[PDB]
């Protein structure tokens, strides 16, 4: 799920109080379509509501579903909402909180989104930029490598917890570590800003078990956002729970802090991707592929789908073939998300070309998708004991009303339905005949 | 030789026109069906020995 769909569900109060602050309300913004965002800019500066004929004369006829789409996520969203004209007329006027923080945002005014950071001076142990960005890439490879299960890599009870209540890793005894299911590698298959936003997605989620609030949590994303990279920024100012909510961020390398109690913190790389590098993957039509990467992650996430040929120091040559294909899929990743993984990680030097990768490797990882659900099975129970077409065409219209239906036939008089409602099918015909 | 040849030729051109179906109808004749119990019924395929049992209702 995306961001849009996420805040569709929310009440309107929740709503509400998420604009009350001026780094959600650009993040919403910058979510909106292209279309929408022009509405939202000449609407900026009016304290009158306009008749929504006039704002449906902005966009031309042919264009009018884009129009209406965007209308519609904008009422969704309630970013605006309908006026009562007078003379029975509708007028459309954004929120007032919701402008008010957009225009504080844009234009200046009230407090700054952090407290100070020139009080307590120059960091004692501040790192660079490298350092952050080394610290974050550590962190999210233990991450996925403790999804894995190698013991290398140890974390929190609570995240492994998380996991588990995600449904990427199921723990079918106590005390055995639990075992990565399908979608466990299909998030790893996953580029690693939809990654980074899932894991959001399911923290808020389940934030309702902790009593957490969630606008709270949310407003705190959304500057971590926009946070300038290598600046620190004030501890206090926070409730108690949302910077125990921080420290889980620090076991999940978006935030950097040297201490619990320390009141510094650095935005990582990591959490200013959240809102939205070059890819080490080159893929030639001859089904190879040369990584320029050293990590045992990467090499562990190719060799997924891949044959492994050769590894270099600085390089990894694999071979795409059937085999591999097939086991990968059996292991419950699709073609499409290995297609997008390798689109995401594909080298600087294959973006010349106008296709990212070429037409002919895409086309035969999808028909080799297609080779295991070329046939299809469907277990149940058919009746071919019809004497008349009318009493066939009374059970066929029953079987389709109870929605057990699985194959029709009217030629040969012939159906196919569910062993489930099997049962309510024999009972419906022995009525039919005992009460004739 | 070139008489062998000649009349090899047109030896076989008779020949291939005089078969006309090669596959063979395999459709199954079940005879009189067997009632056992649990309402079951067994029709039995009097061309390959086929077996078919099923529930009537």
């Amino acid at each position: 799920r995306n961001l849009q769909e996420f805040l569709g569900g929310l009440s309107p109060g929740v709503l509400d109080r998420l604009y009350g602050h001026p780094a959600t309300c650009l993040a919403v913004f910058r979510e909106l379509p292209s279309l929408a965002k022009n509405w939202v800019m000449r609407m900026l500066f009016l304290e009158q509501p306009l008749p929504q004929a006039a704002v449906a004369l902005w966009v031309k006829k042919e264009f009018s579903k884009a129009q209406e789409e965007s209308t519609g996520l904008l009422s969704g969203l309630r970013i605006w909402h309908t006026q009562l004209l007078p003379g029975g007329l509708q007028g459309l006027i954004l929120n007032p909180i919701f402008r008010q923080n957009l225009r504080i945002a844009l234009l200046g005014g009230g407090k700054a989104w952090s407290d100070d950071t020139s009080q307590l001076g120059p960091d004692k142990h501040a790192r660079d930029v490298p350092s952050l960005d080394k610290y974050a890439e550590e962190r999210w490879e233990v991450v996925l490598h403790f999804m894995v299960g190698s013991p290398s890599a140890a974390v929190s009870q609570d995240l492994a917890q998380l996991l588990s209540q995600a449904g990427l890793m199921k723990s079918t005894e106590p005390g055995e570590p639990p075992c990565i299911t399908s979608a466990g590698f299909q998030f790893l298959l996953l580029d690693t800003p939809a990654q980074l936003w899932y894991f959001m997605l399911q923290y808020l989620q389940t934030a309702q078990s902790r009593g957490m609030d969630l606008v709270e949590i949310l407003s705190f994303l959304f500057q971590l956002s926009f946070s300038t990279l290598g600046k620190d920024y004030s501890v206090e100012g926070m409730s108690d729970s949302l910077l125990n909510f921080l420290q889980h961020l620090r076991e999940f390398g978006l935030v950097f802090q040297r201490k619990r109690k320390s009141r510094r913190y650095y935005p990582t790389r990591l959490a200013i991707n959240l809102s939205s590098q070059p890819g080490f993957i080159v893929v030639e039509t001859n089904y190879r592929l040369y990584a320029y990467t050293e990590s045992e992650l990467q090499i562990a996430l190719i060799a997924l789908f891949s044959e492994m040929l050769y590894r270099f120091p600085n390089m990894v040559v694999a071979q795409v073939t059937r085999e591999s294909v097939q086991q990968a899929i059996a292991s419950g990743i699709t073609a499409q998300q290995i297609i997008h993984f390798l689109r995401t990680r594909a080298h600087p030097v294959m973006l010349k070309q106008t296709p990212v990768l070429p037409p002919t490797i895409t086309d035969q990882i999808r028909l080799w998708e297609l080779e295991r659900d070329r046939l299809r099975f469907t277990e149940g129970v058919l009746y071919n004991q019809f004497l008349s077409q009318v009493d066939f065409e009374l059970l066929l219209a029953h079987a389709r009303e109870l929605g057990v239906l699985v194959f029709e036939n009217s030629a040969k008089r012939l159906m196919v339905v569910t062993p489930a409602g099997h049962s309510d099918v024999k009972r419906f015909w022995k009525r039919q005949k005992h009460s004739s | 030789k070139k008489f062998d040849k000649k009349v090899k030729e047109l030896r076989r051109a008779v020949r291939s026109s005089v078969w006309k179906r090669e596959t063979i109808v395999h459709q199954h004749e079940y005879g009189p069906e067997e009632n056992l119990e649990d309402d079951m019924y067994r029709k039995t395929c009097t061309m390959c020995g086929h077996e078919l049992t099923y529930e009537k209702m």
